[PDB]
RNA sequence: UUGGCACCUCGAUGUCGGCUCAUCGCAUCCUGGGGCUGUAGUCGGUCCCAAGGGUUGGGCUGUUCGCCCAUUAAAGCGGUA
RNA sequence: CUGGGGCGGUCGCCUCCUAAAAGGUAACGGAGGCGCCCAAAGGUUCCCUCAGAAUGGUUGGAAAUCAUUCGCAGAGUGUAA
RNA sequence: GUCUUGGAGGUAGAGCACUGAUUGGACUAGGGGCCCCUACCGGGUUACCGAAUUCAGUCAAACUCCGAAUGCCAAUGACUUAUCCUUGGGAGUCAGACUGCGAGUGAUAAGAUCCGUAGUCGAAAGGGAAACAGCCCAGACCGCCAGCUAAGGUCCCAAAGUAUACGUUAAGUGGAAAAGGAUGUGGAGUUGCUUAGACAACCAGGAUGUUGGCUUAGAAGCAGCCACCAUUUAAAGAGUGCG
């Protein structure tokens, strides 16, 4: 449950999501994360559906990171009214999610805890996923 | 399998100071039955007189291909090594002559091991 | 039971694909599932 | 269903609801047959197959709906301008 | 004008975005403003450079002023981009 | 028009150079907590918020230090091509639709509305797509019982291969839908164990202390908080799971 504090504008365009994200296709702060696979809008409530239902399964766990952040106001005209006549009420918030962008990072956790604590948040997120760990070179 | 090297090396030492040995059954290995072959030996001395069940024909009978080759014909039979370093046999060879005849597993149609050069009647 | 996500629950459950239907069969008869 | 759009019809496509006459879809109310039961028998919940048949007489309101009277194996929804 | 009309709202002028790397380029799309003001806030000559920050001080204060460095501009440029 | 060459412009992308928004860590001006005292100066406790600043890392139509692809404006060298400029006479249309690409409104709904760009229809017949104004191919001066091809096809309807090679699927998929689910299945690859004897399957046994220190009437294996371990050991979790 997060929202941007004071935005430059209250009603914004919807954009065209395509291609790979500009950056952050690589978990680097913590150990294990989920990387998304499709392009989608992720609302505010679903990261709230994530940071809860990971700390269910992460009773004594490390810090849970979220590299996503919502800044796009998805917008509704009030229902059962005609087309046109002004752009509608800002219905809440919605985040920018390209495919390939590693969503979360979770640290202080072994393999086998991270294959279910990170799995159950992916049932709440509307995007097909894959588990992604780290790598050195480097 | 470098772990299998080390089992070969150490058990030879109680086979070059050895005189006698006896067949030991491996089916129905009760905990109290292990006590009635170890703690009667622990009333004698320490674990010199052995119970070990690492006794495949291909694991630990490759090790005993030197000393007293009277034992291979219980190859497809239940084997456990009982080797001796001290306290010559006057009492120890008849450890199995009381319990196994009816209790702590069956007598076992045992065909024996090295007594002098024979098969049956471990005395 | 009948559901599209057929899974074993406890480790006493086998997963036997009868008749084109991924059925799970177990000891305890509340594991009895099927997608169909 | 309330809707959005205005694409058949404004040299006419009769709009609510009843009475008749139905068919049909089953996402099933029964009846037939089963898994589970937090199923002792009795009576159930719930999930399965199954459309062949049955699926009421009122009071009120124009009412569909709704509540209530008493029965019933039950008093199913829904399309067909 | 209109997502039928009515009621609401707008009708003209300047700036931005939507505008697709010339330039235009729509909607009841997204933001602001404009019906003035300056006898100098005009012309020219000749000077000089900001805002903020830190350091220390007079009532001195989170800040009016005053000094030393920072400070390519985060200041102003009448009024708004 | 096409190639060379010269340009203007800040888009798509990107990245943070600013305007913003933001994740996390160090840093801690200030604050609060808690006490001492404050009758006042003040001090200490922070796993309490926290401005700067800094190490990384995200994201912007109204953000650009940067900046493409085409597109437009021209030159002078050509290599094709028939168009263009003025002038006058003469009218029609100033409601368009659909498809793709880029956009807004919309709910990244609509055979939705409203722009750019390109096509077609409209004003276009023929073959495809079963029939189909907008898709695919292609332009009907007229006759031929001429030939070659495009889109699409080549068992019967219905013209043309039961074509040829190598595979895949078993559902009628083809011949209509996702999150998810599965020892379905073909390839590619990685590793564990493994005749120094693996994986199942069978004859085996399960630890002594001990529930072990604290407990609920006791529960001694799972009341539950935990050092949760030393001996007999081929072994045995101070217990695999059912009770």
């Amino acid at each position: 449950m997060l929202l941007p504090k004071r935005v430059k504008y209250r009603r914004e365009h919807r954009g065209k999501m395509r291609g790979r994200a500009k950056g952050g296709t690589e978990v680097h702060f913590g150990e294990f994360g989920i990387q998304a696979l499709e392009a989608s809008w992720i609302t505010n409530r679903q990261i709230e559906a994530a940071r809860i239902a990971m700390t269910r399964y992460m009773k004594r766990g490390g810090k849970v990171w979220i590299k996503i952040f919502p800044s796009k106001p998805y917008t509704a005209k009030p229902l059962e009214v005609r087309m046109g006549s002004g752009k509608g009420a800002p219905e809440g918030w919605v985040a920018v999610v390209k495919p390939g962008k590693v969503l979360f990072e979770i640290s202080g956790v072994s393999e086998e805890v991270a294959r279910e604590a990170l799995r159950l948040a992916s049932h709440k997120l509307p995007i097909k996923t894959k588990f992604v760990k780290r790598e050195e070179i480097g | 399998a470098i772990e299998t090297k080390k089992v070969v090396v150490e058990e030879i030492a109680s086979k070059l100071k050895e005189s006698k040995s006896t067949i030991i059954v491996d089916y129905r290995g009760l905990n109290v039955s292990e006590v009635t072959e170890l703690r009667k030996q622990l009333r004698e001395a320490n674990v010199e007189f052995k119970v070990y069940k690492n006794t495949m024909t291909r694991r630990a009978v490759e090790q005993a291909e030197l000393n007293g080759l009277n034992d291979f014909l219980t190859g497809p039979n239940a084997i456990a090594f009982s080797t001796e370093d001290v306290v010559a046999p006057a009492k120890v060879l008849n450890d199995f002559a009381k319990n196994h005849e009816a209790l702590e597993i069956k007598a076992g149609v045992i065909e024996g091991k090295v007594s002098t050069v024979e098969e049956v009647k471990a005395l | 039971k009948v559901r599209p996500s057929v899974k074993p629950i406890c480790e006493k459950c086998k997963v036997i694909r009868r008749k084109g239907k991924v059925m799970v069969i177990c000891e305890n008869p509340k594991h009895k599932q099927k997608q169909g």
